[PDB]
Order: C-alpha cells, then sequence, then structure tokens
C-alpha cells in the first residue's frame, strides 16, 4: 500500500530469466493499467525499463519483460548480463507514485560465499559509561544479500538497528556490519543476545552472554 | 541534448528552510510534467511533488504537505522547490524527473531524469570519536582463534584511520565502513584476528585517528 | 471524457434543449486555438440556436492547419470534411497526458488511403488504416491534440440553445429595442389579428424583415411595427425677412413629436 | 555577405533544415508538352461535345 | 537527391518533353507542406504546360 511489495534480492545465473515481483493492493495496481520498472545504476540516476505492463520504450533491449495478473506485477529479464546488476524499482500511478521496496539484482559471476559472523558484547567501558553496542560483524560473502536479524532469547527485536549497506572488500566478496544500541539495564535483564544473518536462504547465528 | 540540472542543494539545519531548483534544455518545459523524486542514500525511491503551467494543480506526497512548495516558470524554463521545516529524514539525493519528446512515454511516468543533488538536513557537528575496546573470549577457548577489536564510535566527519600496534600488526586486520546513526554521527568497527595463545604476552593497541576534529586515542585490547 | 474516438470513426454527440454557458469555455485559459467563423467569437452569448453537435476526435498537430474549413489535406480529403459555408467554432489544444500515452496511442487511427474525396459530415468504417507515433523531436505538430467541433445552425427552427442571459417583462406601443432568440432590431410591438400555425415562429414580409414573432415562452403572437419615421423639412421666407421658421414633418401625425 | 548555418537534430524545429521546392510552370501559350497520365478519347465532329 | 543547392548558389532544373505525374506526388505523404499559388495543388493533374 505505503511501499510496494518486492523482493529485496534476486540472484540469477547470467544468461538466465529471473522474475521479480511486485506486489500491491487493489487502489494501487489493480485499479489501472499503469505499472513501470526502473533500472538505477548505483552512483547514477534511475533508468526506465517498462510501461503499461505488456511494453517497452525506445532503446529498451526486448530482454526486459513484464506480467501482471490481478495485484501483482513481475519483471522478467531472459538473458542475464552483468551490465543489468543494479537496483529496480517498480512504479505505480491510480491517484499518486507509490514506489517499490527496492531489488537488488545480483549477476553471479564467482562461487557462492557463506557469511562468517562474529558477534561482540559491548564493553566494560562503555557499560560504565551508560552506554551499550552490540557488535556483530559480517564478511566474507557472495551474493551480496543480507538481512541481519537480532535476538533476546527467542524473540526479535527492531528498535535501535544500524546496518551498513554491503560494500566490497578486497577479494571481490562483501562486507558488512550491524550495531544494536541497547542500554545496559537491558543488557543485564535478559540472557542471551542473538545475531541471525540471513544469506541466499542460509542462517548463521551467534549468540553472546552478559556473563 | 535533453538535459535537467537541479540546483539548490546543500548541507541544512533542521527547522530551517531551503529553495532548490531544475533548468531545462532541450526540450520544451512547458508541455511536460516535471516531478521531485527523493532518494535517501543506499534506501529506495519516493516522489515528493509536482506543478502545472498554469499554476493552480499540484500534488504532494503525505511526508510532504503543508511544508514544500514546487513552482515554475514557463518562459525561463526553469523551476523552483521552496521547502520549510526541515527535518533528519527528508536527507536524500533529490532529482527534478520530468519526461523528454522522443519518447512515447508521458509525463506521469519517468523517462528524462536528472543527475540529483544532495541536501542534508542535520545538526551534528565535528565529533571526536569513542574509542571502546572489544574484549576477546580467549579465556575459555585457548588454543585456537580468538577475535579482538576496538569499537569506534560518535564521531563527525568521515574518515577516521586505525592501525593497529603503530602499523606492525597487518595480517587480520580488516577495518570496516562505518553506519551512520539518527543522530548524524558515525561509528566504524576494526577487528584483527588473531591466534588465541598470543594474548598473554602480545598486548594488542589500536591507533585511531580523527583528522578533522585532532583526536588520536590510543586504547589496549585486553581479555577480561 | 476519459477516451475520445479516432479522426477514422469519430464522436457525434447530439445536444439540444439545455442552457449553454460559452464564456467558461472562453475566458478558461487552457487551449491552444479557438478559431469561430461565421460568428464573432465573444458574441457567442447573446445568439440562441437549434441544434449543437458535439463532434470529438484527435489528429496529428500539423493538421490543424488542415482541419479548417475549404483548406485541402490529408484528413480533409479522406477522413474529416466540412463544407465551405460552415458556421461555427474549431477548438484545439495541447494533449501530452491527455490522449498522448504510451502503448502507444493506437487506439487511434486515420486512413490515409481512399480513392475518392468526400461528402461533408461523413464518417467512413494495401491496408488503408494506420496510427500514428507521438514523437516531438521531430514536430511539435506530431503530438495529438484535443480537437472539438461546435457545429452551428443559423435559427430557421424552434431555437432551443443560448445563454445565461435574464428575460424581462414586455411592454406594448412603444418603440424599444427588442430581442428574441437573437434577433434584434427596433421598433413597436402589437397584439396580432393575423391566426397563426402552431409549428412556425417567424412571420417575414416581402422586404424580408420581421413582422410577427411568437414569445418563445408564451404562446402569444406579436405583430412588429417599426417605429414612425419621416423626413425633416424647413418652411421659411428669405434670410433678407426674418429668421423666424416653419417645421414640416412628412407623413406622421403630430401626436408623436 | 556570405554565411553558413549550424543543422543539427539536437536544435528546435525552428533551427532544422527544410529541403524546399519550386515548381513554377508557365501556362500554355505555346505547345503544352507537360501533363498528367490521362488517356486521350477520339474525337468526333457534327455532334456537341 | 543525395546532395541538394544551397539558397545562395540554388539549383534550376528544367522540365519539358514528358508525362507529368504528380498524384503520386501529391498522394504521398512526405511533405510538411503543399501550397500552391494562382492554382490549385489538386487541379495540376488537369492542366497541361
Ligand atoms: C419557463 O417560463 C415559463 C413561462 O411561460 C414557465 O411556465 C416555466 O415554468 C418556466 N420554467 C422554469 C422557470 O424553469
Ligand atoms: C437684402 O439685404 C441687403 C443687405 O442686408 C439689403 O441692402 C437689401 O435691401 C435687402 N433686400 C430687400 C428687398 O430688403
Ligand atoms: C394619427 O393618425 C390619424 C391620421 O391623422 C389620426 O386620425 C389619429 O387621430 C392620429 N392619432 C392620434 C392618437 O390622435
Amino acid at each position: 500500500q505505503s511501499v510496494l511489495t518486492q523482493p529485496r534480492s534476486v540472484s540469477g545465473s547470467p544468461g538466465q530469466s529471473v522474475t521479480i515481483s511486485c506486489t500491491g493492493t487493489s487502489s494501487d495496481v489493480g485499479a489501472y493499467n499503469y505499472v513501470s520498472w526502473y533500472q538505477q545504476h548505483p552512483g547514477k540516476a534511475p533508468k526506465l525499463m517498462i510501461y503499461d505492463v505488456s511494453a517497452r520504450p525506445s532503446g529498451v533491449p526486448d530482454r526486459f519483460s513484464g506480467s501482471k495478473s490481478g495485484n501483482t506485477a513481475s519483471l522478467t529479464i531472459s538473458g542475464l548480463q552483468a551490465e543489468d546488476e543494479a537496483d529496480y524499482y517498480c512504479c505505480s500511478y491510480a491517484g499518486s507514485w507509490v514506489f517499490g521496496g527496492g531489488t537488488k539484482l545480483t549477476v553471479l559471476s564467482q562461487p557462492k560465499a557463506a557469511p562468517s559472523v562474529t558477534l561482540f558484547p559491548p564493553s566494560s567501558e562503555e557499560l560504565q559509561a551508560n552506554k551499550a553496542t552490540l557488535v556483530c560483524l559480517i564478511s566474507d560473502f557472495y551474493p551480496g544479500a543480507v538481512t541481519v536479524a537480532w535476538k533476546a532469547d527467542s524473540s526479535p527485536v527492531k528498535a535501535g538497528v544500524e546496518t551498513t549497506t554491503p560494500s566490497k572488500q578486497s577479494n571481490n566478496k562483501y562486507a558488512a556490519s550491524s550495531y544494536l544500541s541497547l542500554t545496559p539495564e537491558q543488557w543485564k535483564s535478559h540472557r542471551s543476545y542473538s545475531c541471525q544473518v540471513t544469506h541466499e536462504g542460509s542462517t548463521v547465528e551467534k549468540t553472546v552472554a552478559p556473563t | 541534448q535533453v538535459q535537467l540540472v537541479e540546483s539548490g542543494g546543500g548541507v541544512v539545519q533542521p527547522g530551517r528552510s531551503l529553495r532548490l531548483s531544475c533548468a531545462a534544455s532541450g526540450f520544451t518545459f512547458s508541455n511536460y510534467a516535471i516531478h521531485w523524486v527523493r532518494q535517501a542514500p543506499g534506501k529506495g525511491l519516493e516522489w515528493v511533488a509536482v506543478v502545472s503551467y498554469d499554476g493552480s494543480n499540484k500534488y504532494y506526497a503525505e511526508s510532504v504537505k503543508g511544508r514544500f512548495t514546487i513552482s515554475r516558470d514557463n518562459s525561463k524554463n526553469t523551476l523552483s522547490l521552496q521547502m520549510i521545516s526541515l527535518r533528519p529524514e527528508d536527507t536524500a539525493v533529490y532529482y527534478c524527473a520530468s519526461v523528454a519528446d522522443t519518447a512515447m512515454v508521458p509525463e506521469w511516468y519517468f523517462d528524462l531524469w536528472g543527475r540529483g543533488t544532495l541536501v542534508t538536513v542535520s545538526s551534528a557537528s565535528t565529533k571526536g570519536p569513542s574509542v571502546f575496546p572489544l574484549a576477546p573470549s580467549s579465556k575459555s577457548t585457548s588454543g585456537g582463534t580468538a577475535a579482538l577489536g576496538c569499537l569506534v564510535k560518535d564521531y563527525f566527519p568521515e574518515p577516521v584511520t586505525v592501525s593497529w600496534n603503530s602499523g606492525a600488526l597487518t595480517s587480520g586486520v580488516h577495518t570496516f565502513p562505518a553506519v551512520l546513526q539518527s543522530s548524524g554521527l558515525y561509528s566504524l568497527s576494526s577487528v584483527v584476528t588473531v591466534p588465541s595463545s598470543s594474548l598473554g604476552t602480545q598486548t594488542y593497541i589500536c591507533n585511531v585517528n580523527h583528522k578533522p576534529s585532532n583526536t588520536k586515542v590510543d586504547k589496549r585490547v585486553e581479555p577480561k | 471524457a476519459t477516451r475520445f474516438a479516432s479522426v477514422y470513426a469519430w464522436n457525434r454527440k447530439r445536444i439540444s434543449n439545455c442552457v449553454a454557458d460559452y464564456s467558461v469555455l472562453y475566458n478558461s485559459a487552457s487551449f491552444s486555438t479557438f478559431k469561430c467563423y461565421g460568428v464573432s467569437p465573444t458574441k457567442l452569448n447573446d445568439l440562441c440556436f437549434t441544434n449543437v453537435y458535439a463532434d470529438s476526435f484527435v489528429i496529428r498537430g500539423d493538421e490543424v492547419r488542415q482541419i479548417a474549413p475549404g483548406q485541402t489535406g490529408k484528413i480533409a480529403d479522406y477522413n474529416y470534411k466540412l463544407p465551405d459555408d460552415f458556421t461555427g467554432c474549431v477548438i484545439a489544444w495541447n494533449s501530452n497526458n491527455l490522449d498522448s500515452k504510451v502503448g502507444g496511442n493506437y487506439n487511434y487511427l486515420y486512413r490515409l488511403f481512399r480513392k475518392s474525396n468526400l461528402k461533408p459530415f461523413e464518417r467512413d468504417i494495401y491496408f488503408p488504416l494506420q496510427s500514428y507515433g507521438f514523437q516531438p523531436t521531430n514536430g511539435v505538430g506530431y503530438q495529438p491534440y484535443r480537437v472539438v467541433v461546435l457545429s452551428f445552425e443559423l435559427l430557421h427552427a424552434p431555437a432551443t440553445v443560448c445563454g445565461p442571459k435574464k428575460s424581462t417583462n414586455l411592454v406594448k406601443n412603444k418603440c424599444v429595442n427588442f430581442n428574441f432568440n437573437g434577433l434584434t432590431g427596433t421598433g413597436v410591438l402589437t397584439e396580432s389579428n393575423k391566426k397563426f400555425l402552431p409549428f412556425q415562429q417567424f412571420g417575414r414580409d416581402i422586404a424580408d424583415t420581421t413582422d410577427a414573432v411568437r414569445d418563445p415562452q408564451t404562446l402569444e403572437i406579436l405583430d412588429i411595427t417599426p417605429c414612425s419615421f419621416g423626413g425633416v423639412s424647413v418652411i421659411t421666407p428669405g434670410t433678407n425677412t426674418s429668421n423666424q421658421v416653419a417645421v414640416l414633418y412628412q407623413g406622421v401625425n403630430c401626436t408623436e413629436v
């Protein structure tokens, strides 16, 4: 409704086909036929690729294609090239322009790497300074898509979360970091805190203790 | 060349005002709608506003109404975006977004983009970092591999250079890029990977240098 | 309206029996052109009308040079034709979100091939039918424009279409400035001894003037007489006698001077 | 007295070049040798046509 | 013609001893404007010069 539902990342082999959903509502998608698709290179402006789900503008190659039924659009790019590796955005206009959640297409050029996670408790010198910062570190992973899930002994915590968008490290994999800022009274109240990552469906969990 | 050149960006404080603009060339600007679509760095897209040639029909978003005012001048082929009551969530790269002539694409879609300008609504000043030693856990699983570091927190602006043991410790060093929290400050992390049998003899010091604030804090990382 | 008709197959909305308001279409600045042929463009309010045909389609933008009556062109001899004695207004204005859209706009079609010319106000229903690509770093006259045709017919019938003016009580036996459905003129009005047929409106003389009308909201019939006039003539002796005068009115008696 | 124009397709329509050609006829005042694709019809005498 | 005459040195080519066919030149659409003075463009196929 407010933000159109997209997958956060879609991984695909080069030369193959991927299908990226744009899930909206009946007042957003099923009302009219005016749904767009926008390719945005990092460090540059977006670029139009699809109008009116069926057809393409001038200069757009025929690899871009769309399909819509009901309240879900579906961008289909056949024959993945390395120049398609960017951010993807769908937008609809019935009365207002509502964009999508964002989709990072990752053109696979090297085999899959699992993220190594090292979780650190906040220091005792920070706990004397009436502060606490949990340090969850992500490195050596490809394709570049992780989602950080904090946990308090069984339960997800979403407030006070600062996480870095994955940027390149030296050996063509990516690096990341996630911070959980808390009070020292919430640190010493529960039993254990966990930082769960999700990388292409794979979950690596690390757990520290206040002791 | 169909071309859109933004103007009016900068770094402002919360509670103040700013006025942006965009000049058009290469196309008849009086016959097609231009928009503002904002994008925070590393985040999604967000439309702002639209102005008509008669100056009557304007539509704003829900986080836009009552504060932002777009206008245009069809004679000079430029425009304006008057913005008051600025908040730090409005910090985004602002694009003047219109359509060119060659496309069948109408004005409510988005073909002809601008290069963008950055508007920063922040009250953070030149702050030195607080270096907090991330204490390792080698005392229980000694014999294998321990991870130690120091936490750099609450500084502004970029950059902070971190070296280990006056640059002598190089293997295992991987200093991470920073985060951008709600206060407008930054926080990085540097963790070196050490053998767990070397923490009882070797002292590990991270050298945190912040050159725009002249802050050099040498903090030791000792096991608990 | 949401969607219009093509220049191939156009739309005819017959309009009768309502009160018009042309001025709100006139003063509103949302129009590229406004060309009223046969009728002065701001005098649209005062003349009251029989029938109104609202004719809407879309066209290549440079072909508004060819939309004029009598002007030849590939829309004129093949697609849409006006007579030489056309009266009325054609209004065209730009369409860059209105009729311009993607998908092409291939819902709207133009026929480029036909083996003859046309009859005016006709709708005809290689392969002759095409649809433009609307691309303006070529012609901005290669853009589609909202064109509309307000054809009129002058008064020979029960008039039923006019503007927002307010009528007034009538009078008799005094030379006034009348107005009936747009017919102006002066003179005096009286009751009619002449019986009247229940389908006409107008008594016309040999001398091509109006002597008999009926009130368009009252079935009484009035006779029109032009209010009296005459030649002015002066009787005098010579100026080398005096300066007293004598005034003579020709062909009308003294009760009205 | 002689100057040149720059003709890119980037410029507006008023600045584009336009190929223009003028067909100046001289009407018949002498034997005509230029006219359309029609076919003659055989003449007749002593009947109004 | 692939290369045209400038307006400074404009080309006058002459035409005679041929059958015209203007109708195919008219009836085709490649021309922004087609105006004739003292003569109507549909009628040229009738006259003979
Ligand atoms: C119009 O005027 C006539 C007078 O003959 C009257 O009968 C009728 O009610 C009027 N209609 C209105 C005021 O709508
Ligand atoms: C006519 O006028 C002149 C000058 O006013 C005068 O001398 C003359 O006597 C007049 N004629 C008569 C018949 O009175
Ligand atoms: C004027 O018309 C006739 C002609 O002289 C006359 O008999 C009549 O009395 C006059 N009208 C009036 C109102 O006196």
